[PDB]
């Protein structure tokens, strides 16, 4: 079992590696910079995450469905990467339901 | 074939559906919105890995440094609001 003495591992980190490889091959990242774009993903988790949680609430919802999502998303990203966000994320909700 | 897969996506949709869930942020979590917002985490980084990417390689650098990120979000205004400074 993971006991605390054990450094907490990055939740995003092997994937956000996966995807600077994808685009990239040719460069690379650094550990702490790994860890503060990490650090990000997991900022931006909680932002979105908490909007949804209040939009639900706020329309008398018991279910955060990707509505929520991307309304939340909405409020909370500025301008052109809201835009693009909500584009990639109805994108993959489609695919995934084909 | 994972939930990602299906996707089309590279972040785990499996592990953002077990943290909303166990987030409590709702009595229930439908199933496109894990899905929807491992998409935009996964845009997100990706936007933030290109600018990095950049400033690296505009500084003849194959490596990404603390002060690639630092100058890449500093100098992109929406990111700048999104990320506040690093």
């Amino acid at each position: 079992m993971k006991k605390r003495s054990k450094a907490r591992k990055e939740t995003y980190s092997s994937y956000i590696y996966k995807v600077l490889k994808q685009t990239h091959p040719d460069t690379g990242i650094s550990q702490k910079s790994m860890s503060i774009l990490n650090s990000f993903v997991n900022d931006i988790f909680e932002r979105i995450a908490t909007e949804a949680s209040k939009l639900a609430a706020y329309n008398k919802k018991s279910t955060i469905s990707a509505r929520e999502i991307q309304t939340a998303v909405r409020l909370i990203l500025p301008g052109e990467l809201a835009k693009h966000a909500v584009s990639e994320g109805t994108r993959a909700v489609t695919k995934y339901s084909s | 074939q994972s939930r990602s897969a299906k996707a089309g996506l590279t972040f785990p949709v499996g592990r953002v559906h077990r943290l909303l869930r166990r987030g409590n942020y709702a009595q229930r979590i439908g199933s496109g919105a894990p899905v929807y917002l491992t998409a935009v985490l996964e845009y997100l980084a990706a936007e933030i890995l290109e600018l990095a990417g950049n400033a690296a390689r505009d500084n003849k650098k194959t490596r990404i440094i603390p002060r690639h990120l630092q100058l890449a979000i500093r100098n992109d205004d929406e990111l700048n609001k999104l990320l506040g400074n690093v």
